[PDB]
């Protein structure tokens, strides 16, 4: 698609879908050779940490979210499933924390 | 061509111009330095053909881009969810997850 | 070389006290600008002939032939207008260039196609200088458009339309002017 006031490609990185819309920035990388893309994100890696706290809010159960892992040819396409992935906890966490609006009505806070 | 293959076309008919204008420094060097009349007798038969060939490569890569008929605006898209692909990998994954 | 470099011998303005009349093409006669076979110069052969028949210059001048530095516009006490010619008859006249009291200097008249020539010249030799070292540094890209390469750019630091759906000023901007309505607020 077209893009902004970059000249490049606006490509949907988030083609696969999620919630929040997502295209990716294409960005030329003069030391990559290829050309390197990036998001609004100041985070360089993310996902979702899980652990259940004690009385004392010491760990318990545990664990973290983890991507099934794309092999294509192309990393700039894997980079594309990165920033899908990227896009997806967001839209999901941010969606969950957004509903977390009434979790109170049995006990969860 | 189709898909990318037009573009592509596009591609390798890109350096395709730029040594249009060592065939055109050669045009001005056939009577500047060469003094041949003969040489820009060909490459006025050269040059013209180059440069418009490929304009007419363009012009008709773009006629036909109209004849193709690829739609300007980009839809906006709904906010999507999950293509099947997406859903069944995710399901995959649910395998690991187990 | 004919136009304005200094030519001066003042001394012999000293001895004269300045110019008077004929004299002006004595100084002038000291010039290279002064003609030999000038009537002037020829009728100064005259004078070393019949020397008394001269008159003042003009008379013994314009009714015979040849080159001549005329009289017409004096500007005193500094200029004064002295026209070079070529007499072809005793009526006749053929004007050439106007030489001048510059005030110890005397010019040719230069043409107005000359100084032209030359703002001509140097104007477009600034256009192409402008494109001598100057040219080639915004490096075109279809994609990244013209560049400009650097060492370290600080200092500072048709495509498309659609795309997806500072103010270095802390709004400092608008608290100036707000500058400008609070300094006379008590006061206004």
């Amino acid at each position: 698609f077209n893009s902004q006031g970059s000249n490049h490609l606006s490509v949907q990185y988030s083609c696969l879908g999620g919630i929040s819309l997502g295209l990716g920035l294409i960005r030329m990388k003069p030391e990559s050779k290829s050309f390197e893309v990036q998001s609004s994100l100041l985070y360089s890696q993310a996902a979702l940490k899980i652990s259940i706290l004690n009385k004392d809010r010491d760990e318990i159960g545990s664990s973290t979210w983890s991507w099934p892992s794309q092999n294509c040819n192309s990393v700039l396409l894997k980079d594309i499933y990165k920033l899908q992935e990227i896009l997806f906890e967001m839209d999901i966490w941010n969606s969950l924390l957004q509903e977390a609006q009434s979790c109170g009505n049995q006990g969860v806070n | 061509s189709s898909d990318t293959q037009q573009v592509q076309n596009i591609l390798e008919l890109e350096a395709k111009i730029p040594d249009i204008l060592s065939s055109a420094g050669k045009c001005i060097e056939a009577i500047q330095l060469n003094n041949s009349l003969e040489d820009f007798r060909k490459y006025s038969k050269e040059f013209l053909e180059t440069v418009e060939f490929i304009s007419t490569g363009l012009r008709r890569q773009a006629l036909e881009l109209e004849k193709a008929e690829v739609p300007v605006v980009s839809l906006q898209p709904k906010k999507r969810y999950a293509s099947t692909p997406l859903s069944n990998l995710i399901f995959d994954q649910s395998s690991k997850l187990i | 070389d004919l136009t304005s470099i200094q030519w001066r011998m003042p001394e012999w303005v000293q001895s004269m006290g300045g110019l008077r009349t004929e004299n002006v093409l004595e100084y002038f006669s000291q010039s290279p600008f002064y003609s030999h076979k000038s009537n002037n110069e020829m009728l100064k052969m005259q004078s070393q002939f019949n020397a008394l028949d001269l008159g003042d210059l003009n008379s013994q001048l314009k009714r015979l032939t040849g080159i001549q530095f005329v009289i017409i516009h004096e500007r005193p006490p500094f200029l004064w207008v002295i026209q070079k010619q070529n007499r072809l008859n005793e009526n006749e006249v053929k004007p050439l260039t106007v030489y001048f009291v510059c005030n110890e200097n005397i010019y040719m008249a230069p043409n107005a196609y000359t100084l032209l020539a030359t703002r001509m010249l140097n104007a477009t030799y600034c256009f192409q200088k402008a494109l001598t070292k100057i040219e080639k540094f915004p490096q075109y890209n279809p994609q990244e458009g013209y560049t400009y390469p650097k060492l370290s750019n600080d200092n500072l630091e048709e495509n498309k339309n659609q795309s997806i759906e500072p103010e270095d000023f802390s709004v400092v901007r608008a608290f100036m002017q707000s500058l400008h309505s609070s300094k006379e607020a008590p006061d206004v």
